[PDB]
């Protein structure tokens, strides 16, 4: 582990023993999904599974185009479809879903196994499966409900941002395949610029609330969206408005630990100093004199 | 009053108790390994970390089943009453080894009863929150938000119960002659007189009286 | 001479001593893990090897502070005198459990005083060489050659002190009744008579005499 020496965050690792990260002078990368150019073709689902050597099961049709119906250990990205008349006319809002590669990942923060989840200097958050114990804490820590357990090996999997292509200079498989160029990839700095140009053209077409989805609650994401209705992200099949790491998770993984530590140390001191100070409680301390 | 010892604990309640203790060592240590990942050695409590994640909850359920057997056999002797107040007010004196001088002690004292309810309440909390956060079997039926609160509460309840048991073992090591009673079942009459007056008074009367009742 | 025990050690010197012992277990075990890397398990003495490298020296400093409190409270009783010679000459006899027959033993014998100075000297050596080899705080101010000599000497001093403490714990387990005196503070008069004659003679005289001085 740590061969790349650019590991900026590592699950379940004390803050005074940080992971190897001397080679951290690298630009942050990012995927930009412009849902206003998406045609819901599912090419990205296909390219992702082909590249990653995974195949989900042949499922069922239950009344919608969406399929598979959810992310899974064998489906790292899925198209989510929404039909709505909330904005005054019929609209078909289609959004690619999958890991957001958060700057401050909740999966990593909730994980109790050292090295199971890491964050590279370029922004990719990836699972190091040799260390995963199958507890599922990351599923609850994630604000986006991303991690999925594989029943065949008790480990969680998700979109890796094609770390195996990006690490050697190539863009991810779904980015390259996208028919309409709804998906773009590059440095984060230039994807934020493309995002702002696209927002400007959407406003010029009448979408006064177009915007970039790059949530500040998680420190910004390396997978960002351009949304026609950025004031109403929940219209896009439940994308969270102002996501953040849950307060209960923050307190559980944060202050509870040192507090418990102090209790335990203090308790041990007290009991030890108590036994020594007062001495045993035997049947007769009195016929000892 | 002509026997070195008196029976304090039946074999069935002694067998259960030491079963709970062994199960608790594995469950608390595996729990602590997830809570404090820096203590790497505890990730080998059940052999490997992968194995520990699987077995923790099963041994947890076994503790709860055995504590429910204990609950129905000891609860009636752990009921708080007005006679416990005296204890609660001279805690500082009790801790100096002078409880007899300050309180009225039956079968189990007021500290022991507080512990008993603490222990019994926490194991219930741990059982409920434990089920809720158990993958792969049960966490899927619960709303994410309930799972998150359960993760917070289970961690906190498990830490509280570990503290509690640290104090419970300490007291048992401190009030000398107690571990032998839990292993062998018998307590010397003087132990009874010093630590549990009213209790032994009752056994002594129940004893003598029913043998006097026979019609020697 | 009408009490089962006599106080040998005050609470303050007992609290300190068991603080040192707990700190010493962590520091010696972490030290040994760097000295013998084949003993991999000891790299988890402070949780992880990375953590152990950080905390060793801090717990080391705490031991030295507490040993300096011990130094000023016991040194006067550990001073070598002409009466210690007898001990030093019938070591073989003392080790067979016959020291009373061969020597004049005050508060602490001649072995105990040798240990005391050994222990006190080594901790000073360990403190100085420890500071010199401590990264990141202090090693940068020292010439590379002094750092290298300090690495050699600290390793050697730490090994010598561990040996010494192994023998110190052995003796304390061997001269029965000694651990209780260090935990509880009291020694039975006969222990005093057998292992430390002159000492108990002095307490007994100090005692009786000043109570005779009162004017009963
Ligand atoms: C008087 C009161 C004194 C109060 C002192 C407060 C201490 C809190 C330290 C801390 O949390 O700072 C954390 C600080 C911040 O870490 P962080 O990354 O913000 O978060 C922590 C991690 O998230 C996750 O937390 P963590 O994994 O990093 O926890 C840290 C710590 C965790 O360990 C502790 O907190 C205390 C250990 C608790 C033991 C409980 C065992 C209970 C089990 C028994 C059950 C019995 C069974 C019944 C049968 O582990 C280490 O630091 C090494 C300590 C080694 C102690 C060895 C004792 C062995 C004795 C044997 C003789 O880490 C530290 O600086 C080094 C701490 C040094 C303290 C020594
Ligand atoms: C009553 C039955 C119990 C159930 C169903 C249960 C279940 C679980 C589960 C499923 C986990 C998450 C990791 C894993 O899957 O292995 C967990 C963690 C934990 N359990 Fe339990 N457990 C139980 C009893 C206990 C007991 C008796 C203790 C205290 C000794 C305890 C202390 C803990 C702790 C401290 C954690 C980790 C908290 C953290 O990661 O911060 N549990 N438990
Ligand atoms: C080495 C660990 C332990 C020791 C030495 C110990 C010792 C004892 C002793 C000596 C008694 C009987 C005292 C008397 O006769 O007054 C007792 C009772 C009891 N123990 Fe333990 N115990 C240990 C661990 C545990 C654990 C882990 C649990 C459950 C979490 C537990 C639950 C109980 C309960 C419920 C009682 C009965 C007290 C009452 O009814 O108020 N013990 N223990
Ligand atoms: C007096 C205060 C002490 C200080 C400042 C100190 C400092 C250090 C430092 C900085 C190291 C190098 C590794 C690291 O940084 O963690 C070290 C290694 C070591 N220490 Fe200490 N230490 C002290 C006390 C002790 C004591 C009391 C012992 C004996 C139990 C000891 C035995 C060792 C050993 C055996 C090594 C490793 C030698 C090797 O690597 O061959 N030290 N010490
Ligand atoms: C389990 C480990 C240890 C045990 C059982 C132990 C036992 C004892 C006992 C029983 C005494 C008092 C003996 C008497 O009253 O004559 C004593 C004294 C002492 N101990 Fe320890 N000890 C241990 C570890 C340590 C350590 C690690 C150190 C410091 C490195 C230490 C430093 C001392 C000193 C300086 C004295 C006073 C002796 C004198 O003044 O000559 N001990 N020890
Ligand atoms: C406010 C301080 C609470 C003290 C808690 C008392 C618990 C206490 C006191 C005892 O004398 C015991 C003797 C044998 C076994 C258990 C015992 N416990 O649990
Ligand atoms: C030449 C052999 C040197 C033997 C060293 C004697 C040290 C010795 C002898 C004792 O009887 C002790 C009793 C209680 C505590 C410590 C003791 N120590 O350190
Ligand atoms: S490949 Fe592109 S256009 Fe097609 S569904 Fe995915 S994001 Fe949309
Ligand atoms: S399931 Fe794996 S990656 Fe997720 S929190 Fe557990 S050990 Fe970490
Ligand atoms: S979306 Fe979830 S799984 Fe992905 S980096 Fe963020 S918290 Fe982790
Ligand atoms: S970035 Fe790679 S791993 Fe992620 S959805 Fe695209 S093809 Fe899949």
């Amino acid at each position: 582990a740590m061969e790349t020496q650019d590991i900026i965050k590592r699950s379940a690792t004390n803050s005074i023993t940080p992971p190897s990260q001397v080679r951290d002078y690298k630009a942050e990368v990012a995927k930009l999904i412009d849902v206003s150019t998406c045609i819901g073709c599912k090419a990205c689902q296909v390219a992702c599974s082909e590249w990653n050597d995974i195949r989900d099961e042949v499922g069922h049709c239950v009344g919608v185009y969406d399929n598979p119906a959810d992310l899974s250990a064998k489906s790292w990205t899925v198209m989510r479809f929404s039909e709505t008349e909330q904005n005054g006319k019929l609209e078909w809002l289609i959004r690619k879903d999958g890991c957001m590669h958060c700057e401050d990942p909740g999966c990593l923060k909730a994980c109790p196994s050292a090295g199971a989840i890491i964050q590279y200097a370029n922004g990719i958050v990836d699972f190091q499966s040799e260390n995963c114990i199958g507890c599922g804490y990351c599923i609850a820590g994630c604000p986006f409900n991303i991690p999925r357990l594989n029943k065949e090996d008790n480990r969680v999997y998700k979109c890796t941002l094609c770390v195996d292509r990006v690490s050697v200079g190539q863009e991810p498989a779904c980015v390259k395949t996208c028919p309409t160029g709804a998906i773009h990839f590059g440095t984060k700095k230039e994807m934020l610029e493309l995002a702002e140009q696209r927002v400007a053209k959407l406003k010029a077409r009448g979408y006064e609330h177009a915007g970039v989805y790059n949530p500040e609650g998680v420190g910004g994401t390396h997978v960002m969206y351009v949304l026609h209705h950025a004031d109403q992200p929940e219209l896009y099949h439940g994308l969270p408005k102002d996501p953040k790491i849950d307060t209960s998770v923050s307190l559980w993984k944060g202050a509870l630990k040192p507090l418990a530590a102090a209790g335990f140390i203090a308790t041990f001191a007290g009991l030890i100093f108590h036994y020594i100070g007062i001495g045993p409680n035997k049947e007769v301390d009195d016929d000892e004199e | 009053s002509k026997s070195k010892m008196i029976v304090r604990t039946k074999f069935i309640d002694r067998a259960c108790h030491w079963t709970v203790v062994i199960c608790f060592f594995l469950v608390a240590l595996s729990g602590i390994s997830f809570f404090f990942p820096t203590l790497q050695w505890l990730t080998q409590t059940f052999g490997t970390p992968q194995m520990g994640r699987i077995l923790h909850p099963f041994f947890g359920i076994a503790i709860f089943v055995a504590l429910m057997f204990m609950f129905v056999r000891f609860v009636h002797h752990n009921i708080p009453d007005k006679k416990d107040i005296p204890w609660l007010l001279n805690i500082v004196e009790v801790l100096k080894g002078n409880e007899h001088k300050v309180a009225d002690v039956g079968k189990y004292n007021a500290g022991q009863k507080m512990m008993f309810w603490s222990i019994m309440s926490m194991i219930f909390v741990l059982l409920v929150t434990g089920v809720i956060i158990w993958r792969p079997y049960f966490a899927q039926y619960f709303p994410m938000q309930v799972v998150r609160y359960s993760l917070l509460i289970h961690a906190a309840a498990g830490i509280i119960l570990i503290h509690a048991i640290l104090i419970h073992m300490y007291m048992a090591f401190w009030v000398k002659g107690s571990i032998k009673g839990m292993i062998e079942g018998k307590v010397s009459r003087r132990w009874a007189k010093k630590h549990h007056p009213r209790w032994y008074r009752e056994i002594e009367k129940a004893e003598a009286k029913k043998e006097s009742e026979e019609g020697i």
